[PDB]
Protein backbone atom coordinates (compact mmCIF):
# COMPACT_ATOMS: atom_id res chain seq x y z
CA UNK A 1 0.00 0.00 0.00
CA UNK A 2 1.39 3.42 -1.56
CA UNK A 3 0.81 5.57 2.40
CA UNK A 4 2.24 8.20 3.31
CA UNK A 5 4.07 5.36 6.25
CA UNK A 6 6.37 4.37 3.11
CA UNK A 7 8.34 7.30 4.42
CA UNK A 8 11.73 6.01 3.77
CA UNK A 9 13.66 8.48 1.13
CA UNK A 10 11.12 11.55 1.66
CA UNK A 11 12.57 14.52 1.05
CA UNK A 12 11.44 17.68 3.95
CA UNK A 13 12.39 16.39 7.08
CA UNK A 14 14.02 17.85 9.68
CA UNK A 15 17.10 16.92 12.32
CA UNK A 16 16.57 13.63 14.35
CA UNK A 17 15.41 14.32 17.85
CA UNK A 18 18.11 12.73 19.32
CA UNK A 19 21.95 13.00 19.84
CA UNK A 20 23.70 9.72 21.14
CA UNK A 21 23.53 8.34 24.19
CA UNK A 22 21.07 11.44 25.54
CA UNK A 23 18.89 9.81 27.94
CA UNK A 24 15.83 8.83 26.46
CA UNK A 25 13.78 8.58 29.89
CA UNK A 26 11.80 5.57 31.08
CA UNK A 27 10.52 3.08 28.93
CA UNK A 28 7.14 4.22 29.02
CA UNK A 29 6.73 7.63 29.19
CA UNK A 30 2.52 7.89 30.20
CA UNK A 31 0.72 5.27 32.49
CA UNK A 32 -1.19 4.17 29.29
CA UNK A 33 1.96 3.35 26.71
CA UNK A 34 2.11 -0.36 27.49
CA UNK A 35 -1.62 -0.96 26.43
CA UNK A 36 -0.98 -0.95 23.09
CA UNK A 37 1.72 -3.94 22.45
CA UNK A 38 -0.08 -5.53 25.76
CA UNK A 39 -3.27 -5.92 24.06
CA UNK A 40 -2.10 -6.79 20.40
CA UNK A 41 -0.33 -9.51 22.84
CA UNK A 42 -3.84 -10.53 23.87
CA UNK A 43 -5.43 -10.15 19.88
CA UNK A 44 -2.53 -12.46 19.01
CA UNK A 45 -1.64 -14.89 21.32
CA UNK A 46 -4.69 -15.01 23.70
CA UNK A 47 -7.29 -14.50 21.44
CA UNK A 48 -6.23 -15.16 18.32
CA UNK A 49 -8.14 -12.85 16.29
CA UNK A 50 -5.35 -11.60 14.36
CA UNK A 51 -1.75 -11.60 12.72
CA UNK A 52 0.82 -9.03 13.84
CA UNK A 53 0.65 -8.08 10.39
CA UNK A 54 -2.62 -7.01 10.44
CA UNK A 55 -1.41 -4.74 13.23
CA UNK A 56 1.14 -3.47 10.93
CA UNK A 57 -1.31 -2.90 8.05
CA UNK A 58 -4.50 -1.31 10.19
CA UNK A 59 -1.79 1.51 10.80
CA UNK A 60 -1.15 1.79 7.48
CA UNK A 61 -4.76 2.32 7.07
CA UNK A 62 -5.01 5.11 9.27
CA UNK A 63 -6.00 8.10 7.33
CA UNK A 64 -3.30 9.72 6.26
CA UNK A 65 -3.19 13.21 7.84
CA UNK A 66 -4.55 11.32 11.17
CA UNK A 67 -0.90 8.81 10.46
CA UNK A 68 1.27 12.08 10.45
CA UNK A 69 -0.26 13.61 13.58
CA UNK A 70 -0.79 11.04 16.11
CA UNK A 71 2.21 9.74 18.38
CA UNK A 72 3.65 6.40 17.70
CA UNK A 73 2.19 4.45 20.82
CA UNK A 74 -1.60 5.99 19.96
CA UNK A 75 -1.30 5.09 16.34
CA UNK A 76 -1.26 1.18 17.78
CA UNK A 77 -3.94 2.01 20.83
CA UNK A 78 -5.98 3.20 17.28
CA UNK A 79 -4.75 0.10 15.25
CA UNK A 80 -5.83 -2.21 18.09
CA UNK A 81 -8.79 -1.05 18.75
CA UNK A 82 -9.73 -1.05 14.83
CA UNK A 83 -9.21 -4.50 14.10
CA UNK A 84 -11.15 -5.41 17.59
CA UNK A 85 -13.89 -3.60 16.18
CA UNK A 86 -13.38 -5.08 12.50
CA UNK A 87 -12.99 -8.72 13.70
CA UNK A 88 -16.79 -8.36 15.74
CA UNK A 89 -15.30 -8.65 18.92
CA UNK A 90 -15.67 -4.97 20.15
CA UNK A 91 -17.96 -1.83 19.00
CA UNK A 92 -17.20 1.65 18.22
CA UNK A 93 -20.18 2.76 20.47
CA UNK A 94 -18.75 1.02 23.48
CA UNK A 95 -15.01 2.17 23.04
CA UNK A 96 -16.42 5.61 22.42
CA UNK A 97 -18.54 5.14 25.38
CA UNK A 98 -16.07 3.84 27.88
CA UNK A 99 -13.83 7.03 26.29
CA UNK A 100 -15.96 9.75 27.20
CA UNK A 101 -15.39 11.02 23.61
CA UNK A 102 -14.33 10.57 19.89
CA UNK A 103 -12.40 7.38 18.86
CA UNK A 104 -12.01 7.61 15.19
CA UNK A 105 -10.70 4.72 13.71
CA UNK A 106 -8.35 3.15 10.81
CA UNK A 107 -10.38 3.12 7.22
CA UNK A 108 -11.48 0.20 5.89
CA UNK A 109 -9.25 -2.07 3.93
CA UNK A 110 -9.44 -1.30 -0.11
CA UNK A 111 -8.01 -4.54 -1.38
CA UNK A 112 -8.80 -8.21 0.03
CA UNK A 113 -4.65 -8.81 -0.35
CA UNK A 114 -3.10 -10.90 -2.29
CA UNK A 115 -2.15 -14.77 -2.38
CA UNK A 116 1.71 -15.96 -1.21
CA UNK A 117 3.05 -15.89 -5.56
CA UNK A 118 2.62 -19.63 -6.92
CA UNK A 119 5.73 -19.24 -9.06
CA UNK A 120 8.79 -18.34 -7.11
CA UNK A 121 12.84 -18.90 -7.23
CA UNK A 122 15.57 -19.81 -4.43
CA UNK A 123 18.30 -17.77 -5.20
CA UNK A 124 21.55 -18.09 -3.52
CA UNK A 125 24.03 -15.48 -1.86
CA UNK A 126 25.90 -13.52 -4.35
CA UNK A 127 22.90 -14.11 -7.00
CA UNK A 128 21.69 -10.58 -8.67
CA UNK A 129 18.16 -10.20 -8.57
CA UNK A 130 15.65 -7.45 -8.86
CA UNK A 131 12.24 -6.50 -6.83
CA UNK A 132 9.18 -7.02 -8.86
CA UNK A 133 7.91 -4.00 -10.25
CA UNK A 134 4.06 -4.02 -9.00
CA UNK A 135 1.53 -2.63 -6.76
CA UNK A 136 0.24 -3.84 -4.10
CA UNK A 137 -2.73 -1.26 -2.86
CA UNK A 138 -2.55 -3.94 0.16
CA UNK A 139 0.07 -4.28 2.88
CA UNK A 140 3.18 -5.63 1.21
CA UNK A 141 6.52 -5.44 3.21
CA UNK A 142 8.48 -3.78 0.30
CA UNK A 143 9.35 0.40 0.74
CA UNK A 144 9.01 1.47 -2.39
CA UNK A 145 12.25 2.82 -3.27
CA UNK A 146 13.43 -1.02 -3.80
CA UNK A 147 10.83 -1.14 -6.52
CA UNK A 148 12.29 -2.10 -9.58
CA UNK A 149 15.22 -1.66 -7.71
CA UNK A 150 18.02 -4.51 -8.77
CA UNK A 151 20.61 -5.53 -5.92
CA UNK A 152 22.71 -8.65 -4.98
CA UNK A 153 21.52 -11.68 -2.31
CA UNK A 154 23.81 -11.53 0.86
CA UNK A 155 21.50 -13.68 3.30
CA UNK A 156 18.68 -16.80 2.66
CA UNK A 157 17.20 -16.91 6.47
CA UNK A 158 16.84 -20.44 7.59
CA UNK A 159 13.76 -20.35 8.81
CA UNK A 160 10.42 -19.29 6.50
CA UNK A 161 7.06 -16.98 7.16
CA UNK A 162 3.60 -16.78 6.16
CA UNK A 163 3.24 -13.60 3.30
CA UNK A 164 2.28 -10.68 4.61
CA UNK A 165 0.33 -9.70 1.77
CA UNK A 166 -1.87 -12.41 2.57
CA UNK A 167 -1.73 -12.71 6.51
CA UNK A 168 -1.71 -8.68 6.52
CA UNK A 169 -5.19 -8.92 5.59
CA UNK A 170 -6.55 -12.52 7.77
CA UNK A 171 -6.37 -14.76 4.42
CA UNK A 172 -6.00 -18.14 4.48
CA UNK A 173 -3.49 -18.68 1.53
CA UNK A 174 -0.31 -17.11 2.88
CA UNK A 175 1.80 -20.30 2.84
CA UNK A 176 5.07 -19.45 3.57
CA UNK A 177 8.84 -18.41 2.47
CA UNK A 178 11.66 -17.48 3.23
CA UNK A 179 13.57 -14.00 2.83
CA UNK A 180 17.05 -12.67 1.61
CA UNK A 181 18.77 -9.83 2.49
CA UNK A 182 19.29 -7.81 -0.88
CA UNK A 183 22.27 -5.33 -0.68
CA UNK A 184 21.65 -2.58 -2.64
CA UNK A 185 24.07 0.75 -3.82
CA UNK A 186 22.98 3.70 -2.30
CA UNK A 187 22.67 4.78 -6.17
CA UNK A 188 20.51 2.33 -7.79
CA UNK A 189 18.12 3.46 -5.15
CA UNK A 190 18.60 7.40 -4.67
CA UNK A 191 20.64 8.04 -7.93
CA UNK A 192 23.09 10.92 -7.20
CA UNK A 193 21.34 11.84 -4.34
CA UNK A 194 22.15 10.17 -1.27
CA UNK A 195 25.47 10.51 1.24
CA UNK A 196 25.21 6.66 2.00
CA UNK A 197 27.27 3.31 0.84
CA UNK A 198 24.17 0.47 0.38
CA UNK A 199 20.91 -0.37 2.06
CA UNK A 200 20.33 -3.72 2.66
CA UNK A 201 16.50 -4.55 2.56
CA UNK A 202 15.10 -7.85 4.15
CA UNK A 203 12.77 -9.08 1.12
CA UNK A 204 10.24 -11.98 0.97
CA UNK A 205 11.12 -14.87 -1.79
CA UNK A 206 7.92 -13.64 -3.58
CA UNK A 207 8.66 -10.01 -4.28
CA UNK A 208 12.15 -10.94 -6.09
CA UNK A 209 12.35 -11.96 -9.85
CA UNK A 210 16.23 -12.92 -11.08
CA UNK A 211 17.68 -10.10 -12.56
CA UNK A 212 18.29 -9.16 -16.69
CA UNK B 1 -9.53 21.40 5.37
CA UNK B 2 -6.65 19.16 6.59
CA UNK B 3 -7.81 19.45 10.60
CA UNK B 4 -7.29 16.71 12.93
CA UNK B 5 -10.48 14.48 13.60
CA UNK B 6 -12.09 14.91 17.10
CA UNK B 7 -10.31 13.32 19.61
CA UNK B 8 -11.02 12.25 23.42
CA UNK B 9 -7.48 12.34 25.47
CA UNK B 10 -5.27 9.45 24.53
CA UNK B 11 -5.06 7.98 27.92
CA UNK B 12 -9.21 7.82 28.03
CA UNK B 13 -8.81 5.98 24.62
CA UNK B 14 -5.69 3.74 25.58
CA UNK B 15 -7.89 2.47 28.66
CA UNK B 16 -11.35 2.40 27.06
CA UNK B 17 -9.58 -0.08 24.75
CA UNK B 18 -8.87 -1.94 28.19
CA UNK B 19 -11.64 -1.78 29.60
CA UNK B 20 -13.72 -2.97 27.09
CA UNK B 21 -11.75 -6.05 26.52
CA UNK B 22 -11.05 -7.06 30.23
CA UNK B 23 -14.64 -6.47 30.73
CA UNK B 24 -15.32 -9.31 28.12
CA UNK B 25 -12.89 -11.32 30.00
CA UNK B 26 -10.52 -11.39 27.05
CA UNK B 27 -7.94 -10.05 29.01
CA UNK B 28 -6.07 -12.68 31.79
CA UNK B 29 -5.45 -11.49 35.15
CA UNK B 30 -2.50 -9.25 35.48
CA UNK B 31 -1.32 -9.57 31.74
CA UNK B 32 -1.05 -6.13 30.73
CA UNK B 33 1.27 -5.95 34.28
CA UNK B 34 3.08 -8.77 33.50
CA UNK B 35 3.50 -7.04 29.88
CA UNK B 36 4.72 -4.01 31.12
CA UNK B 37 7.57 -5.44 33.40
CA UNK B 38 8.57 -7.41 30.63
CA UNK B 39 9.26 -4.27 28.72
CA UNK B 40 10.66 -2.66 31.39
CA UNK B 41 12.97 -4.82 33.02
CA UNK B 42 13.73 -7.84 31.01
CA UNK B 43 13.99 -6.25 26.91
CA UNK B 44 17.01 -4.36 27.70
CA UNK B 45 20.21 -3.40 25.51
CA UNK B 46 21.95 -4.85 28.73
CA UNK B 47 21.60 -7.81 27.02
CA UNK B 48 23.00 -6.84 23.71
CA UNK B 49 26.24 -5.38 25.65
CA UNK B 50 26.50 -8.55 27.53
CA UNK B 51 26.68 -10.32 23.78
CA UNK B 52 29.34 -7.41 22.25
CA UNK B 53 31.72 -7.90 25.02
CA UNK B 54 31.88 -11.51 24.87
CA UNK B 55 32.08 -11.67 20.98
CA UNK B 56 35.18 -9.61 21.92
CA UNK B 57 36.62 -11.48 24.12
CA UNK B 58 35.64 -14.81 22.72
CA UNK B 59 36.53 -15.21 18.77
CA UNK B 60 34.86 -19.06 18.80
CA UNK B 61 31.54 -17.11 20.27
CA UNK B 62 32.21 -13.82 18.14
CA UNK B 63 32.21 -16.48 14.86
CA UNK B 64 28.97 -18.09 16.10
CA UNK B 65 26.82 -14.40 16.29
CA UNK B 66 28.37 -13.28 13.36
CA UNK B 67 27.10 -16.96 11.36
CA UNK B 68 23.90 -18.10 12.98
CA UNK B 69 22.90 -14.94 15.24
CA UNK B 70 19.99 -16.49 16.53
CA UNK B 71 21.76 -19.65 18.03
CA UNK B 72 24.30 -17.41 19.56
CA UNK B 73 21.23 -15.32 21.29
CA UNK B 74 19.79 -18.58 22.51
CA UNK B 75 22.73 -19.17 24.18
CA UNK B 76 21.98 -16.72 26.76
CA UNK B 77 18.94 -17.16 27.01
CA UNK B 78 17.76 -13.90 24.98
CA UNK B 79 15.44 -14.69 22.39
CA UNK B 80 12.04 -13.64 22.59
CA UNK B 81 8.85 -11.80 20.97
CA UNK B 82 10.77 -9.67 17.95
CA UNK B 83 13.88 -11.14 18.44
CA UNK B 84 13.54 -14.52 17.54
CA UNK B 85 15.53 -14.34 14.14
CA UNK B 86 18.45 -12.59 14.82
CA UNK B 87 21.45 -11.86 12.45
CA UNK B 88 24.44 -9.80 13.93
CA UNK B 89 26.13 -7.15 11.20
CA UNK B 90 29.90 -6.65 11.99
CA UNK B 91 31.35 -3.16 11.83
CA UNK B 92 34.87 -3.23 10.30
CA UNK B 93 37.21 -0.29 9.43
CA UNK B 94 35.95 0.02 6.17
CA UNK B 95 31.88 -0.68 6.88
CA UNK B 96 29.77 0.92 9.55
CA UNK B 97 26.16 -0.57 10.11
CA UNK B 98 23.11 1.61 11.49
CA UNK B 99 19.85 -0.02 11.56
CA UNK B 100 16.12 1.27 10.95
CA UNK B 101 12.61 0.14 10.34
CA UNK B 102 11.54 2.80 7.72
CA UNK B 103 8.13 1.44 7.51
CA UNK B 104 7.16 0.92 11.40
CA UNK B 105 9.59 0.48 14.34
CA UNK B 106 10.68 -2.93 14.12
CA UNK B 107 13.56 -3.17 16.27
CA UNK B 108 14.95 -6.51 18.14
CA UNK B 109 13.11 -5.93 21.32
CA UNK B 110 14.72 -8.56 23.68
CA UNK B 111 18.31 -7.65 22.72
CA UNK B 112 17.96 -4.14 22.41
CA UNK B 113 15.00 -3.06 24.14
CA UNK B 114 11.81 -1.41 22.96
CA UNK B 115 12.96 1.21 20.25
CA UNK B 116 13.58 5.01 21.71
CA UNK B 117 10.80 7.88 20.75
CA UNK B 118 13.86 8.82 18.34
CA UNK B 119 13.96 5.65 16.09
CA UNK B 120 10.53 5.60 15.50
CA UNK B 121 10.24 9.01 14.27
CA UNK B 122 9.21 10.07 10.82
CA UNK B 123 12.66 11.79 10.56
CA UNK B 124 14.97 9.18 10.79
CA UNK B 125 12.51 6.73 9.06
CA UNK B 126 12.16 9.19 6.03
CA UNK B 127 16.23 9.93 6.38
CA UNK B 128 18.53 7.30 7.47
CA UNK B 129 18.19 5.44 4.74
CA UNK B 130 18.75 7.91 1.87
CA UNK B 131 21.77 10.40 3.89
CA UNK B 132 23.29 8.20 7.01
CA UNK B 133 25.83 10.45 7.27
CA UNK B 134 24.36 13.50 7.64
CA UNK B 135 22.21 11.71 10.20
CA UNK B 136 24.60 10.12 11.91
CA UNK B 137 26.60 13.57 11.94
CA UNK B 138 23.94 15.15 13.40
CA UNK B 139 23.62 12.89 16.11
CA UNK B 140 27.02 13.64 17.03
CA UNK B 141 28.94 10.64 15.29
CA UNK B 142 31.25 11.49 11.93
CA UNK B 143 31.75 8.34 10.47
CA UNK B 144 35.43 9.20 8.54
CA UNK B 145 34.85 9.80 4.72
CA UNK B 146 36.64 6.16 4.26
CA UNK B 147 34.04 3.89 5.45
CA UNK B 148 31.17 2.56 3.28
CA UNK B 149 28.03 3.43 6.00
CA UNK B 150 25.24 0.31 5.12
CA UNK B 151 21.80 0.73 6.33
CA UNK B 152 19.77 -2.51 7.03
CA UNK B 153 16.01 -1.42 6.69
CA UNK B 154 14.15 -4.11 9.13
CA UNK B 155 11.56 -5.33 6.36
CA UNK B 156 10.61 -8.58 7.73
CA UNK B 157 11.14 -11.35 10.35
CA UNK B 158 15.06 -10.81 10.81
CA UNK B 159 15.81 -8.39 13.72
CA UNK B 160 19.38 -6.84 13.77
CA UNK B 161 22.40 -6.10 16.11
CA UNK B 162 25.34 -4.05 15.09
CA UNK B 163 28.48 -5.58 16.13
CA UNK B 164 30.80 -2.33 16.80
CA UNK B 165 34.69 -2.20 16.25
CA UNK B 166 36.19 -2.48 19.42
CA UNK B 167 37.60 0.75 20.22
CA UNK B 168 41.69 1.41 21.33
CA UNK B 169 42.31 1.36 24.94
CA UNK B 170 39.85 -1.40 26.19
CA UNK B 171 42.75 -4.19 25.81
CA UNK B 172 42.48 -6.68 28.58
CA UNK B 173 39.37 -5.09 30.21
CA UNK B 174 36.64 -7.46 31.74
CA UNK B 175 33.49 -8.40 30.14
CA UNK B 176 32.04 -6.09 32.51
CA UNK B 177 34.07 -3.59 31.97
CA UNK B 178 33.68 -3.76 28.37
CA UNK B 179 29.47 -4.16 28.50
CA UNK B 180 29.30 -0.72 29.61
CA UNK B 181 30.57 1.23 26.81
CA UNK B 182 28.32 -0.43 24.50
CA UNK B 183 25.41 1.11 24.89
CA UNK B 184 21.52 1.15 22.99
CA UNK B 185 22.96 3.46 20.80
CA UNK B 186 25.60 1.54 19.58
CA UNK B 187 24.12 -1.95 18.85
CA UNK B 188 21.42 0.31 16.35
CA UNK B 189 24.66 1.40 14.82
CA UNK B 190 23.95 5.33 15.28
CA UNK B 191 26.73 5.26 18.01
CA UNK B 192 30.56 4.13 18.56
CA UNK B 193 31.50 2.41 21.83
CA UNK B 194 33.59 5.55 23.49
CA UNK B 195 36.00 4.45 25.95
CA UNK B 196 36.91 7.52 28.64
CA UNK B 197 40.43 8.77 30.39
CL1 LIG C 1 -2.70 7.07 31.75
CL1 LIG D 1 20.58 11.43 -10.07
CL1 LIG E 1 10.88 -15.52 -9.69
CL1 LIG F 1 14.04 9.68 22.29
FE1 LIG G 1 8.76 -1.51 12.48
MG1 LIG H 1 5.24 6.34 -1.63
MG1 LIG I 1 42.18 -6.54 20.49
Amino acid sequence: MDGVHDLAGVQGFGKVPHTVNADIGPTFHAEWEHLPYSLMFAGVAELGAFSVDEVKYVVERMEPRHYMMTPYYERYVIGVATLMVEKGILTQDELESLAGGPFPLSRPSESEGRPAPVETTTFEVGQRVRVRDEYVPGHIRMPAYCRGRVGTISHRTTEKWPFPDAIGHGRNDAGEEPTYHVKFAAEELFGSDTDGGSVVVDLFEGYLEPAA
Amino acid sequence: ENAAPAQAPVSDRAWALFRALDGKGLVPDGYVEGWKKTFEEDFSPRRGAELVARAWTDPEFRQLLLTDGTAAVAQYGYLGPQGEYIVAVEDTPTLKNVIVCSLCSCTAWPILGLPPTWYKSFEYRARVVREPRKVLSEMGTEIASDIEIRVYDTTAETRYMVLPQRPAGTEGWSQEQLQEIVTKDCLIGVAIPQVPT
